[PDB]
């Protein structure tokens, strides 16, 4: 079974250096040229560079004179490398190699920002006086880094519906909206509390939501 | 003009130069074009030195090497030259087999039978029109991409070391400096023939490198996948291959009669194709490095015979460095062949 | 330097009707082009090589058709397993160039947002913040022009929109739009109107609160 696998995700400060390992299996790496493809979080993608086996690097004019591509046939690894200034190009990188293409790696995540690890600040969003028979309550995780907090709702409100809008960057940190809905016959009779889990900082903030 | 162009299309007209200027583009891209340059220049030296020696103290090289060399060494040079013409006929039958299977799809054995009955048929303008038309066909794309980027940035010599990297270049430059041209108003026609058809070879290689280098896909070694699209141009490629092979048959076998008199014996490699244990597509490139190993034996006698009884040829500058660079390269690929 | 504009940018289907992506070129590139499918957080397996030959290990649902300066992929009976991204790549000349891409999505009946505007958080108020989020839950189609009004004057900047993937429960999009402010920007003015112009209502859906009470 032909298969490609890549190096683990990386988080580096600006003006630092980094490298990624596109190791191959199931085919003869010395006989195929490996292409690199960079995908930002969701903003399309454009072809990067190609390393033909036996060291033949060709860089595109868009990403020339910054990126470099090492190769190691002894373990059949295709190294990607970025030095110089880092200027927060943040994306998931890809490698590809097979006669028609179609054997790409699982991709590797790479984030660049100078922010130190900071636990969040959970801001409750009380409606402030209620259309219809159901009321919406909010929870605002804000100013956290790194990524991926998991917001969980306790309620017991019979009918309920949670949403969690995607984390987005604000001024070098991260901000997130978080929704919930209760029948208002249990609000505020039955409490409906908003816990927020941030494992990288260990902190979890079980913020109660009150008017 | 109408002279040097026909003299060139006929002058190359062999499957070997097609089948190695289409490998260099599929693996070493433009970075190999330079060897074709070095392939012609020294060659245009060598044949000139043959035209510079073929009239004064007049005799072809086989007549000379029989005049002043020990007899066992004569048998050794006849083994070498007969393996040379033998490998050339192996190139003919191989390329013509791939061509016949490229047209009607007949197995290479029956293709070899058809080439045998065409050898029966041998006992001109249309063939040169076919190689001329495929030659212009590769002049359709000699213009096509990055004229200052990958071209001149790769005509300057790289010191690549890999086995196949120097092996393939040794196949190309060993196919251009054909050993049977060394066995030989006139200088201008051949300097312009090999001159422009040098553009036929740099065209063929550069278009072989721009048509698909980073695309991967099936290798260009089969020549069955070598038909480039601008439909009928593919059948034109196969007919060009078949014509090149069938004409190189008569030229190389009559030349083998020139070296041999001073028929079926060269057909034993022609059916080694039946071994079935290895595919023929890339034993032609080997057929051009084995043919390359018969070049120093065809160059030392010219280099030494040039400067005794005859006027002209006092220049021993590049003409003598080319043989030692040649032999050190073929001894790199020969000493790493294990 | 050749590019490849890809249209439509996004595509909704039932699933059932055939879809057809267009990968228009900048110049002729012959039949050198590749079609890829993609899912969220996944590696894109190859679908179509050379626009005519279907690639290895690909269902007969997909078919590429085209010639010359523009090519079109076509899926017949979408089958709920063809949804998500699709990318298109020429490969004839350096540099290789991918297309503008498309995100195929599920299509259903329309819907209207359950918009609700919130005051800044009591803890965020003493923290200095002044975010006024305005949830727009459960609406279709994905496009909405949400708009802020600070004392009638529009606020085109200082906002931040965010969008979920097509909801798992009922294929219905929802969004958020924070209106972060400084202390003076939140105290100089008097009101904050959250509008949303949308296809299902000629009148934008509106929610608002005021600083007193
Ligand atoms: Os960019
Ligand atoms: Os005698
Ligand atoms: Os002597």
């Amino acid at each position: 079974q032909v298969q490609l696998t890549e190096s683990g995700p990386g988080l580096v400060a600006p003006s630092q250096s980094l490298s990624i390992t596109c190791t191959v299996s199931g085919f003869s790496l010395t006989s195929y040229g490996v292409h690199w493809v960079r995908q930002p979080p969701g903003k399309g993608l454009e072809w990067l560079v190609v390393i033909w086996s036996d060291g033949s690097t060709t860089y595109n004019s868009a990403l020339k004179s910054r990126l470099s591509i090492s190769k190691d046939n002894s373990k059949s690894q295709v190294f990607l490398k970025m030095n110089s200034l880092q200027t927060d190009d943040t994306a998931m990188y890809y490698c590809a190699r097979e006669p028609p293409y179609g054997y790409w790696g699982q991709g590797t995540t790479l984030t660049v920002s100078s922010a130190k690890t900071t636990p969040p600040s959970v801001y409750p969003l009380a409606p402030g006086c209620t259309t219809g028979s159901s009321v919406t309550l909010g929870c605002l995780v804000k100013g956290y880094f790194p990524e991926s907090v998991t917001v969980t709702w306790n309620s017991g409100s019979l009918s309920s519906s949670v949403h969690t809008f995607p984390a987005l960057l604000q001024s070098g940190l991260y901000t997130m909206s978080s929704s919930v809905t209760v029948p208002s016959s249990t609000w505020p009779s039955q409490t409906v509390t908003c816990s927020v889990a941030h494992p990288a900082s260990s902190t979890t903030v079980d913020k109660k939501l009150e008017p | 003009f109408l002279g040097p162009a026909v003299i060139a299309s006929i002058a190359y007209m062999d499957p070997g130069n097609f089948a190695t200027n289409i490998e260099g583009g599929a693996r070493y891209g433009y970075s190999l074009l330079w060897v074709i340059l070095a392939a012609n220049l020294m060659a245009m030296v060598i044949q000139n030195l043959s035209a510079n020696l073929g009239i004064a103290s007049g005799r072809n090289l086989p007549e000379l090497i029989r005049e002043r060399w020990p007899r066992p060494l004569v048998w050794f040079y006849w083994i070498q030259a007969e393996l040379v013409a033998m490998a050339t006929d192996l190139a003919e039958f191989l390329g013509a087999a791939l061509a016949i299977q490229l047209l009607t799809g007949l197995p290479m054995f029956w293709g070899a039978v058809v080439t045998g009955v065409v050898t029966f048929w041998l006992l001109e303008l249309a063939v040169g029109a076919f190689v001329l038309m495929i030659g212009v066909a590769y002049l359709v794309q000699v213009v096509l991409a990055r004229p200052d980027l990958a071209a001149v940035g790769a005509g300057f010599v790289p010191r690549l070391q890999g086995p196949g990297s120097a092996y393939l270049a040794v196949g190309i430059i060993g196919a251009t400096v054909m050993p049977h041209v060394i066995y030989l108003l006139n200088r201008v026609d051949v300097i312009a023939a090999m001159g422009l058809a040098g553009l036929i070879n740099m065209s063929m290689l550069a278009v072989a490198a721009a048509t698909f280098h980073g695309k991967n896909v099936e290798n260009a070694g089969d020549l069955t996948t070598a038909y480039q699209t601008l439909p009928a141009a593919s059948v034109l490629f196969a007919v060009a291959l078949l014509a090149s092979g069938l004409s190189s048959s008569a030229v190389g076998t009559m030349a083998g009669d020139v070296i041999m008199q001073g028929r079926l014996i060269t057909m034993l490699p022609a059916f080694i194709v039946i071994l079935l244990g290895m595919d023929p597509s890339s034993v032609l490139i080997l057929s051009q490095v084995i043919l390359c190993f018969g070049v120093p034996f065809a160059l030392v006698p010219l280099l030494l015979f040039t400067a005794h009884h005859d006027v002209m040829g006092a220049l021993v500058t590049r003409r003598s460095f080319t043989v030692i660079g040649w032999v050190i390269a073929v001894i790199i690929i020969a000493l790493n062949g294990y | 330097d050749i590019e490849l504009t890809q249209s439509p940018a996004t595509l909704s289907v039932t699933p059932g009707d055939s879809v057809s992506l267009s990968c228009r070129a900048s110049q002729s590139i012959s039949n050198n082009l590749h079609w890829y499918q993609q899912k969220s957080h996944e590696s894109p397996r190859l679908l179509i090589k050379y626009v005519s030959q279907s690639s290895s290990g690909i269902p007969s649902r997909f078919s590429g058709s085209g010639s010359g300066t523009d090519f079109t992929l076509s899926i017949n009976s979408v089958e709920t397993e063809d949804f998500g991204m699709y990318f298109c790549q020429q490969s004839n000349s350096w540099p290789r160039t991918f297309g503008g891409g498309t995100k195929l999505e599920i299509k259903r009946a329309d819907a209207a947002p359950t918009v609700s505007i919130f005051p800044p958080s009591s803890e965020q108020l003493t923290s200095g913040g002044a975010s006024v989020v305005c949830f727009l839950n459960n609406f279709y189609p994905k496009d909405i022009n949400v708009k802020w009004k600070i004392d009638g004057s529009e606020r085109q900047n200082g906002v931040l929109n965010s969008w979920t993937d097509q909801d798992s429960k009922d294929s219905t999009y929802s969004m958020s739009s924070t209106l972060t402010l400084t202390k003076d920007e939140y105290e100089r003015h008097n009101s904050y109107t959250c509008e949303a112009t949308h296809k299902t209502s000629t009148s934008p859906i509106v929610k608002s609160f005021n600083r007193n009470e």
